[PDB]
This record gives C-alpha cells, structure tokens and sequence, in this order.
C-alpha cells in the first residue's frame, strides 16, 4: 500500500520503471493493492493497448465489487473498442450501482448513437445534462439532432451551449457552420468570427468564413484569410478549390485552374473540384476539358441539374448536338430551382431553328421565377424572338 | 475432457520451451555476432594486436549456440509427436461427442474444421490459437446470447497464448451449451 | 549492416548520407521519394538490422 | 546564456524527487548541505545522500522508500 | 444568334470532411545502360541455361 | 532529362515535364517506362487526344509483370480521373493480378470499395497494403480512418501511429492522433 | 494488522510569516487523511477529511490566522481545506492528475498531465492556462529576493525548462539529458543555486548570476500554346479521347474476362483474400501465405491449398494440405519450406490454387517469382 512510487512513475510518463515497481509490488502483496492492476491498465490505455488495460480493470473490478470506477473502467475499454453493446450493458449495471455519476449518463448516450438509438441517446444525454452538465454533452446532443431530424433543434441547444462557456472554439464553429446551413448568414458571420478572435489560425472556422465572403463577392478579403492558413495546410483540397475560386472570381483564370488542378491531384473523386474545373473550362471555351471534368462529377454526383446542363453547353460546342439534347432533358427533368438550365436549352433549340418548344422552355424558365447581370440580357432577348 | 486437457497442456508447454530456447538462440546469436565483428575490425587493422581473449569467448559463444540448436531440434521432434498424439486425441473426442449428442454429417464436419486445423505447428500459427479462434467463433454465433459475454470472454485471435486457460473453459463451455440443445452452424 | 568504415556517428545534418511531400509524390522507403533514374547503385535508404533486412 | 553550470555530472546515479531533494545545514557553522531521500536505481536501496559541494560524502541507509 | 450563358458563382467548401487517400499516380524510373545490360546477360544466362 | 522531368510533373508542372520526356522520346529512347510517363504527363498536362494511345504503347513495351501491373495502375489512375469507379475497380484489379504485392492497388482499390459500401473487402485490402509496404501512409491512414468510424479506437490509433511514422508532417493524421488521444483519456 | 503510509509532507509557518520563525507540519496518507501536526511532531494537532487519496501538498498562510491547504489528489482535482472544515468544502476541477503544483503570492499553478500549466486562484476560478512543448517531469517554487520575480520551474521532456510569465520571458534553460527533479535554493555559500536530478542518475548544479504570399505555381508559354490549340481543335481531342476511351473500356474487359477465366485474381459470395511471400537468400525459403476470409459473419469450411512448382528447381514438402476454418477478420498465415533444388542459379514461378474440396476450379490463385538461389 506504498503505491506512491508507482503514482509517481506512472503520472511522469516514466512507463518502464513503474512496470517494474508493479513487479515488485505484484511480489510483495500478490495483488489484493486495487490500485497497482488499476495504474498498470491505465498506463496501458494511455499506451493504446486497450485489449489488456480491459482485463486489468475487469481483475480491479473483481477485487472491488461494489465500486462504480471500476465498472466505469470496464465499460469504457469496451467503448474503447468496437463493441458498443456489450458497453452499454456493462454501463446498465454500473449504473444500477450508482446512478449520480455523469460519466454513465454521457457514455450511455455516445454508445446508443453509435448503435442507431437516438430516443434512448437522447433520453441519457438529458439525463447527463440534468446532472451536471458538459460540453461533450452538447455537442453529442447536436449530433443527435443533426444526424436525426432538423436543425430547428441543433441550433437552439448549440445556442444554449455556446451560451456558457463561449470562449470554447468546437461550439462555436459548430453553430457558425449550423447557421450557414441554416438561412441565416450575418449570425452565422457573427460566430465564426468570435471563433477567429478566440483562435486566431483555426482551419475550419477560416475555411468557412472564406467561403461565405466568397459568395458575396469580396474575393481578396478571402483571399488573405486563406493566406494566413495557407501554410498551416499545405495540401488541402477544399483550401484550393477555395482559392481557385477566389481567382476565378477576380478573372484570373490561368491561376484559377492551376489551383483547382493541384486540389483535384490531392481529391481525384470529389465532385465540387471537377465540377469547377469544368465550369472554369467552359469560360476559357476549352470544350474538351470542360466535358471531361463535367462528365467526371456527373459520375461522382449523378443527382444534379447544373452538371446535366454545363455537359450540354460543353457538348453544343462539340458538333454533338443530340447528346446536347439528351442531356438537357435530364438536366431539366432533375432541375427544380434553377431557370439556368431551361434558359440555356431553349437558346440551344432556338439556335437550332427549332423555335416551337424553345417557347415551351421558355416557360418551364419563367415558370421558376433570380438575376445574374447576364442571366436577363439573353433570357429578354429570346423573349422579344419568341 | 479431463484426459483430453491433459495432451493439450503438454502440447503447450513444448510450444513454451521453444519459445523460450528460440529467445536464448536469439541472444547466443548476437553476441556471437558482436565477438565475431570485434575480431573483424581486428583483422582489418595493419599492427600487431593480443586476441586470444577474444577468440576464447568467441568459441564458449560458439558451443553454446551449437548447444542450443540441437536442443530447439529436439524440442521441434518432441513437439510434432505431441501434435500427432494430440491429433488422433482430438479425433476421438470429436467422434464421442457426435455420438453423445447425435450430430448430423455437416454439424460433424464443422467440428472436425474447427478442431482439426493444421498438420503441424509452425513459428507464426499453431494449435491453440487456431482451434480457440474458430469455438470462440462457434460459440459467439451460434450458442452464446448474451453481448457481455460475447464480447469479453468469447474473443477470437491468433497470436501464441500465455496459458490454455481460455481454450479449456471455451471446449468444456462447448461441450456443456451442446448438451443443453444448442446446434452448430455457420452464419 | 556489418561493414562499419564511417568515422562519426551522430554526424551534422547535412554532411552525411545518412522536395514533393510524400502526399504528391511516392515514396520506395520511408523517405527517399521515388527517383526518375535507375543506376545500378542507388540506395533510397538502408535497411537497420539483417531482421529488417531479410524481412 | 544566463547559468553558469557549476557541476554537470552525467554518470552517478541519483534518483530522487523534488519533493524528497531539501537543502539545509543540517549541522550548523552556516554552510548549506544538499540531503536527497532517494530511492536508489529502483526501490531496492533508499539511501539519504548528502551533497556539499561537488562531491558525495556520506548516503545512510534507508528502510523503505522514502 | 444567342451564346449559351453559364453560370459563375462555382462550387465552395464550407468544411473540411475527411476522405479517404488514394495512392498517387507513378512515373517509373528510367533504368541506365548499365543496368540494362546487367539484366540483358542474367536473363541471357538463365534462357541459355533453359534450352537443356 | 528524366529526373527534371519527374520533379517538374511532381510540383504541379506536367506540361513541362511532358516536354522533358517528349525529348526523351524523340531521341529515340522506346520503353515502357517512357511511355507510361508519357501517357501520365499526357493525362495531367491535359492532351487527352495523347494519353490512351502511349498507355497501349506502354503496355506493349513492358517486359515483366511488375511493369505491366505499374501501367494498369496509372490506367486505373486515368480512369478514376474521367469518373468511371467500374474501369478504375478492373484496372486496379489487373495490377493485382499482374503482380500480387502491389500494395498501392491494394490501397486505391479499397477505397473504391469503401465507396461502393463494402467495408469488410475495404479493411481487409487496406491491411493487406499496409502489410506489404509499411512506408506507405495512406493505407495506414485510410484504415485509421475507417476504424475510427466504426470505433475500434485501439487499431484505429494503432494505425494512426504508423501513418504518422510514415509520413510526420501529415496533417489529417495529427488530427486524428489528437483526437484519438482525446479519448483516451 | 492495518498498515497505512504517508505520501507528501509539507510545512506551514507559526505567527510572523519569515524564516527565523516555526513551521508547522502538514501529511498526507493513503488511508483518506491529512495531518497538520506541530512543527516538532510529538501531538496531532487537525485531523483532515479528504475526498481522495492526495499525490501533492501545498501550504500557505498562518496557523492561528488561516492556513490554506492545497491538496491535488489523483482523482483528477484539487482541493483547499482551509480552517474548522468538518468537510473540505473546496474543490477544484483541472480534467486529470496534476503533475505537481507551485504557490505564487496569489495566484496558485497547476500543471497538467496533458503537458500544460493552468493558473488559478485560491477561490475557485480558472484564470490563464498555457501550453508546454513537451510532458512536464517536475515543477518547484523558484525565488529571487533580490529580484521579486518569483515564477515557475517546469521541468519539461523536450531537455527544457521553459515558461511565459507575466511580462518578461524567463526560465529558459537546456540540459543534455530529461530532468527529472529540481531545487533552487542557497547552496553552499551562494543564494542563487539550482540543483536538478535527471532521468538517467546524473546531477547537474546551475548558478543564477546576480546580473540576471501563396505558391500558386508559374505556367509557361507551352500552357498557353497547348491550351490554344485545344481552343482551336477541342472537337478532334474529344472524339479521339472517347474513342480511346472506349478502346480501353474494351480491353480492360478482355484482360479481366481472361483472368476471371483463368482464375488469376488473388482477391476474388466465397470471400476471400491471399497472398504470398517469400523470406530467406539462400538455397531454403519460407514461403508464408497470407489467407483472410472477408466476411461479415460467416467461416468457410471446406478449403485447400495447393502448389503448382517445377518438381525440377524446387523441393516443397507439402504441396497440397487443408486450410483451418477461416474466422471472418482474421489474417491466417500458412507457412511452408521450399528448397532451390538447382545447383546453378535458376528461377522459376510458383503458383498456389486456393479451391474448394468438392469442386475441382480454384478459388483463386498466386503467383510467386522465387528468387535467386544464392546458395550451395
């Protein structure tokens, strides 16, 4: 019962001395010490060897049968591993032994997430809060939430979190991108930037404050964003798909494609990259490389109206009209909110001679209205033809 | 299943002594290497130098090692007679336990895959591992209800053990869920 | 492994013998990337122990 | 640089904690000795070793860990 | 005529999801004469010795 | 030329590498590897009426197994590029079949099994290449990352530590070990 | 009998807070008790109660007056007993076990298993936490009366001592080897002293002086002339490329029929996964194979292995032998002795048919190059 030494050679991340102390006291005593088998499995678990820190703390939990720590830490090397019923069901006892610790409460919550339970997960992780509550608590609530139902629920209890504790970066970055995903944008702004005041250099806070100044215009503002992390994450495929954009907005399109090529070389199956040098290629009228990468992200995202549309403005200019046409006809058959589409392919038809359903493309367009400074030109000009 | 355990005990501890004469080799052989490049780095040099020190280490190091791999050589002869006993064992017990419970054609082919596994031990798979790997199984799909247990004692690997604790509770278990009509199968 | 005719042992780095990221370009060994030249006599590393080596 | 190293010696064996490494004159004439309750290599010989100056000069033995 | 308009606004990523690594593209090194000819004779041996 | 051109390709510079082995190719050097660097460069610097064309070539030439297997791993390459996951899976299958220890088919064909949702086929392939070359980070990484998605945080962080013993400064792999660290404790 | 131990001891002053007066005992024992005794130790003078067993002690104040008792136990908290506590009624949180722990005038530090030093105040409120580059070893209580600045001594893994205080930048020192222990204090004759044990035995001795933008890369003229010919000629590129394309579509299918055929592919219901290697230079080889069944839950029972060599080069004792029931997720290893029979040096394939017992079509197949006998 001198288990100072083997306190104090476990807790200096000494690991090699203490083993031998735990000989010696594993000599001396012959185990009966609850707390040599208890620090051997910890130094076990802080080595990653979980498989045996497991059956140490099953032999201190045979030592000590009525004690929740030990319990605790059976369970959570079972957590620890793959197995998740066998977790809660040893939690379900150590909790029938106490049922005041918190730590009961949150892990029984995580390991029904993970089975799929999400009303019992949410059932415990209330029970966590009531008890004392965590940030963990909250953010695997809002994973509840998020991977569940709406966000009409992961926004008000992120919104009660970051409330206490707000100088905690993870909460706050949560909600910001919460916010984005949500209609609001000067709240999600609002969070993101608290974030880059609490954590100067953080990537993901960076990374989605650049795409929202992106969107409304303000591309070198962003641009110097993605300088301050650019060095932190050297090889990031969203950082240049990000910068490639920055470019592509202030007309720069050689630099443009030169970063969004060095994302796609670290990304070959992301679908944002491809469809952005496609699009990239369709403004420097490549047409044979704009047709690869969009016909590439229609393979990676089959489910989208835009890349339908972009092929056949990239096919229209490849003396391969009927492709054109049946590629239009997906495109508007998968297209709801987007007039774009129908506009392109009632230009197409008009310039086909065709004329007759280039009105009824014309309609299915305003039948969707949403003004781009070029959209409305071309869109009245057809108009006045037909 | 008492004098059945008995050949798997002594199977284990002939693995154990290889085991452990294979680490003595293992340091015989360094520092025969370690004399051996001492007395090279010797060689090399140009002026006269006294070695006889060195060369009598090098020859105790030298019939220690010669020592040492007629005994693994003896150790690897009593262990694959081990394993042949302990086949026509394992046979037997598989035909009496067919017998006992009235086990069909294919229930008696899974035993006779699960218990039977290889022809002779080698330094990376053995006997123990195998047959305890391939019961946990059985007994984790297709008796064993419980997760707990499933999952804490029922585990399958295949790395040497430390005793054959585990395959003894997993054969009596084994034998003990068959009589109380569990069936084998396979997923 | 057994022939030793170095003199230092913890030498400077950078005057002893012993670019892309290897997340761009690909690696034989550990380090060393991948070399656009095969001489009979190139090295890209050295094995520590005769295990590591026959292994 | 702003230490000027007195002794730092590589090859004696002194394993002990801050909290078991107290320095007093322990015998008085106003000249500081270092004791040190160490444990030794492990905990097989805690010896109280008294240090003054550069030098070991007297380590009593110990009956347990100190 | 009318030239087909696009749109100009692109993809953006608003968070970094972790994805898995593909392997990346290899040139093959270019093998010296020397070499070369090491190979021609250990193969030309091995074949010589093939014919009996 | 060829070690210029190797580098250039490397740091984003295809085109000017394609050059350099163009040069290679036009003093009369005919090989497999030629080739192969040629249809890589062709692919990347994006002369796609170029590339296929000195595959075949390539695949002509080659004069072993491990060859013919390096050149339907780049074909596979060029088939994930143009998005088909279908000729990608059949050429990273043929450089499996060509030669056996081909651990970065291993790597890139797990993946598209991942892909396609076969987890089990992933995580035994990914083992396999990260049994057969151990420098290699990303099969480590991969399988970190998929372990960690399933919890098994004990592989997980075991796989974590070797990508990082493989390639230090890689980012993901800090975060994960971080993460997993975390939970440990 | 009941055999208990003391873990730390530290000591509090009596009535005027200096040196030349007394100071008053405090312990801490594995049995769940701190004892502040007399500065003589002949009577127990306060029993304590402690929520957990203690690991580190700290003191501050005066007996009679007050005396604040900062004990940092292993439960991953720390605790202020302060007078007529019946229960300690403070405690204080940090996340883990405190590696030590440094009492400055007011504000009191911790520092952190997880390698950083967190300073808080005597109420219970978390003020400034900051971030160590390497495991903190050991920490002590430096002090300079010449000075005033009385800051932290981390002993750090990374061979460093290292801190930011408030406004200077100080404790700044390397060592040879990890520290482990440290003392600052009047030694011999000096009042500046440092006294450090490291991790390999050793002992060092310091003496404090009184006199203290983005790489987006080039595109040259060939970009620019290649991406003008694609301006000009795109339609060509495209159709060769598709034609091209569908060529190799065509093949690749051939080449994958013929070694679906042939039974080639070793990873091709029936899961399974093999492959070969070889160890060993001279004239034996162990052959080891690598066999995993890749299925959610179910074994496979009937299997063989056999070896397709030339009975010439090659001497393999067992060519055809059963294979155990495959445990889903687990990788068998199946070794076997081949022997380079040829008394030059003379290479040759191996194959290995992994097949069921019923049928008579493999499973699937490996190729193995054996290399070179270097032998005789």
């Amino acid at each position: 019962k001198q288990n100072w030494l083997i306190h104090l050679y476990y807790i200096q991340k000494d690991y090699e001395a203490c083993k031998a102390v735990i000989k010696e006291q594993l000599q001396e005593t012959h185990g009966l010490c609850e707390y040599a088998i208890y620090v051997q499995a910890l130094i076990f678990r802080l080595e990653g060897n979980i498989q045996e820190s497991l059956r140490l703390f099953q032999m201190c939990a045979f030592l000590s049968p009525q004690c929740a720590d030990n319990l605790k830490q059976v369970a959570r090397s079972l957590f620890l591993l793959g197995k998740h019923k066998a977790a809660i069901e040893v939690y379900n006892e150590a909790a029938k032994l106490n049922q005041k610790d918190w730590e009961i409460c949150h892990n029984l919550g995580v390991c029904y997430i993970y089975l799929k339970q999400f009303d019992k997960a949410q059932d415990q992780l209330h029970n966590a809060l009531h008890l004392n509550r965590h940030d963990l608590t909250y953010i695997m609530l809002g994973k509840i939430f998020l991977l569940k139902g709406d966000l009409d629920k992961a926004i008000e209890i992120y919104k009660k979190a970051v409330e206490f504790s707000p100088e905690n970066t993870e909460l706050l970055t949560t909600l910001g991108l919460l916010y984005l995903q949500l209609g609001i944008y000067q709240k999600a702004f609002e969070h993101l930037g608290n974030t880059l005041t609490y954590d100067p250099t953080n990537y993901k806070a960076i990374l989605a404050a650049g795409s929202m100044m992106q969107t409304h215009g303000d591309f070198d503002v962003a641009l110097t964003k993605y300088k301050v992390v650019a060095c932190a994450v050297i090889e990031s495929p969203p950082l240049w798909n990000n910068i490639g954009m920055c470019f592509f907005g202030k007309k720069k399109y050689v630099a443009a494609i030169s970063c969004l090529k060095r994302a796609n070389y670290l990304a070959p199956l992301d679908w944002k990259i491809l469809y952005n040098l496609g699009l990239v290629h369709l403004t420097m009228q490549q047409y044979a490389s704009a047709f690869h990468f969009l016909s590439a992200a229609i393979n990676f995202q089959p489910k989208m109206g835009e890349l339908y549309m972009l092929l056949a403005v990239a096919l229209t200019n490849l003396e391969d009209s009927e492709n054109a046409k049946r590629a239009y006809e997906e495109a508007v058959r998968l297209d709801k909110c987007n007039p774009l589409v129908n506009l392109n392919y009632a230009v197409l038809l008009y310039n086909q001679g065709e004329k007759r359903d280039a009105l009824a493309q014309y309609q299915e367009m305003e039948k969707k209205v949403s003004s781009s400074l070029e959209f409305d030109p071309e869109m009245v000009e057809v108009a006045q033809k037909l | 299943l008492e004098e059945y355990f008995e050949l798997i005990d002594h199977h284990f501890e002939l693995r154990i002594n290889g085991e452990k004469l294979e680490e003595l080799l293992s340091e015989r052989a360094v520092q025969f290497r370690a004399i051996q490049r001492r007395l090279l780095t010797r060689f090399k040099d140009k002026t006269p130098a006294p070695l006889q020190h060195l060369d009598t280490l090098l020859d105790g190091t030298y019939k220690q090692v010669i020592a040492l791999a007629d005994a693994v050589e003896e150790n690897q002869d009593n262990l694959f007679q081990s394993f042949t006993r302990l086949k026509s064992a394992t046979h037997l017990v598989i035909l009496l336990i067919g017998l006992w419970q009235k086990l069909s054609a294919d229930q008696i082919a899974i035993l006779e895959a699960a218990f039977l596994p290889l022809q002779q031990d080698t330094q990376e798979l053995g006997w123990e591992e195998t047959v305890d790997a391939a019961l946990s199984h059985l007994l984790k799909t297709c008796l064993s209800k419980s997760s707990k247990e499933q999952a804490l004692n029922l585990n399958s690997q295949l790395g040497i053990p430390k005793d054959t604790s585990q395959l003894k509770k997993h054969i009596t278990l084994f034998c003990d869920r068959l009589a109380k009509g569990g069936r084998l199968c396979l997923s | 492994i057994l022939d030793e005719n170095a003199i230092a042992q913890v030498p400077r780095p950078g005057t002893s013998l012993k670019g892309p990221s290897p997340a761009v370009r690909p690696v034989t060994q550990a380090g060393r990337p991948i070399t656009g030249f095969l001489r009979p006599s190139t090295q890209s590393g050295r094995p520590g122990t005769i295990e590591q080596a026959i292994k | 640089s702003k230490w000027l190293d007195s002794l730092s010696d590589s090859m004696a064996n002194i394993h002990t904690f801050s909290a078991c490494l107290a320095l007093a004159d322990f015998h008085g004439d106003g000249e500081y000795k270092l004791a040190m309750g160490d444990l030794g290599p492990d905990g097989r010989q805690p010896r109280l070793k008294v240090l003054k100056g550069h030098t070991l000069v007297s380590q009593k033995p110990l009956p347990d860990l100190p | 005529m009318f030239r087909e308009v696009l749109p100009k606004q692109g993809q953006l990523y608003v968070e970094d999801i972790t994805t898995m690594v593909l392997c990346k593209p290899k040139l093959l090194p270019l093998k010296s004469l020397t070499l070369e000819k090491l190979e021609k004779m250990q193969q030309a041996a091995q074949d010589t010795i093939h014919q009996q | 030329i060829a070690c210029i051109g190797s580098n250039h390709f490397y740091t984003d510079q295809p085109e000017v590498a394609l050059r350099f082995y163009r040069r290679l190719l036009q003093m009369g050097v005919y090989n497999c590897q030629l080739f192969n660097n040629l249809g890589l460069c062709c692919f990347y610097a994006q002369q796609y009426d170029m590339t296929l064309t000195s595959f075949e070539r390539a695949l002509s030439l080659a004069e072993n197994e491990e060859e013919v297997a390096d050149v339907w791993y780049n074909l596979g390459h060029v088939a994930v590029g143009t998005g088909d996951t279908n000729l990608a899976h059949q050429c990273f299958r043929l450089a499996l079949v060509s030669n056996n220890q081909h651990a970065e088919a291993y790597n890139n064909l797990a993946v598209l099994e991942m892909r396609r949702g076969h987890v089990e086929q992933a995580k035994a392939l990914l083992q396999t290449a990260s049994s057969l070359a151990p420098h290699m980070y990303e099969p480590h990484f991969n399988f970190a990352t998929i372990s960690d998605k399933i919890g098994d945080l004990q592989r997980s962080y075991a796989a974590a530590k070797k990508s990082e013993a493989a390639f230090p400064d890689h980012v993901d792999t800090q975060h994960l070990i971080k993460q997993l660290e975390q939970h440990f404790a | 009998r009941r055999q208990t131990v003391i873990t730390t001891m530290t000591t509090l002053k009596k009535n005027l807070a200096d040196e030349d007066a007394v100071s008053c005992l405090v312990l801490g024992t594995e049995n769940k008790e701190l004892l502040v005794l007399d500065p003589e130790a002949f009577t127990i003078l306060a029993k304590m109660s402690l929520p957990s067993v203690p690991a580190f002690l700290e003191a501050s104040g005066q007996f009679d007056v007050e005396f604040r008792l900062a004990a940092a136990c292993r439960n991953g908290s720390i605790y202020i007993l302060r007078r007529d506590s019946k229960r300690p009624k403070y405690c204080i949180e940090l996340g883990a076990q405190p590696v030590g722990l440094v009492g400055v005038h007011k504000v009191l530090v911790v520092g952190s298993n997880q390698d950083s030093l967190h300073g808080f105040t005597y109420k219970g409120k978390r003020l400034w936490t900051v971030q160590m580059p390497a495991a903190i070893l050991a920490m002590n209580l430096l002090e300079q009366h010449s000075r005033g600045l009385q800051a932290v001594m981390a002993a750090l893994a990374n061979e460093e001592v290292r801190i930011y205080h408030d406004k200077v930048l100080l404790n700044v020192i390397r060592t040879p080897e990890a520290v482990t222990s440290l003392c600052f204090g009047r030694y011999g004759r000096e009042d500046n002293t440092l006294i450090m044990t490291t991790l390999g035995g050793g002992l060092i001795i310091k003496i404090l002086k009184r006199t203290a933008k983005l790489n987006v890369p080039r595109k040259t003229r060939l970009y620019v002339d290649q991406t003008l010919r694609e301006r000009e000629a795109g339609t060509a590129m495209h159709r060769t490329f598709q034609a091209d394309l569908y060529l190799l579509r065509l093949r690749a299918a051939r080449a994958y029929v013929q070694a679906l055929e042939s039974s080639l592919s070793p990873v091709s219901r029936e899961p399974l996964k093999l492959h070969a290697v070889v160890q060993g230079l001279g004239p034996t080889f162990k052959l080891t194979l690598h066999l995993q069944n890749t299925s959610t839950a179910r074994p496979i029972l009937g299997l063989v292995v056999c070896f397709l060599y030339n009975e010439v080069l090659y001497a393999l004792p067992r060519a055809f032998f059963k294979v155990p029931l495959l445990v889903p997720g687990l990788n068998y290893p199946l070794e076997t002795f081949v022997k380079s029979l040829s008394d030059k040096g003379i290479s040759d394939i191996i194959k290995v048919l992994v097949l069921r017992e019923g049928q008579s079509t493999p499973l699937l197949s490996a190729h193995i190059n054996m290399p070179m006998s270097e032998g005789l």
